[PDB]
């Protein structure tokens, strides 16, 4: 579910799935 | 960054995962 345009709360919800317990970090202007 | 990447060009999860901490 990760290979396509994942864009806004798409991106972050994926990034919230993938990475779990891990958590993540969300730079957009980068 | 994630959005160039993902956003406006196809995501992928080996890029996906340089982003867990």
């Amino acid at each position: 579910f990760v290979n396509q345009h994942l864009c806004g709360s798409h991106l972050v919800e994926a990034l919230y799935l993938v990475c779990g317990e891990r958590g993540f970090f969300y730079t957009p202007k980068a | 960054g994630i959005v160039e990447q993902c956003c406006t060009s196809i995501c992928s999860l080996y890029q996906l995962e340089n982003y867990c901490n």
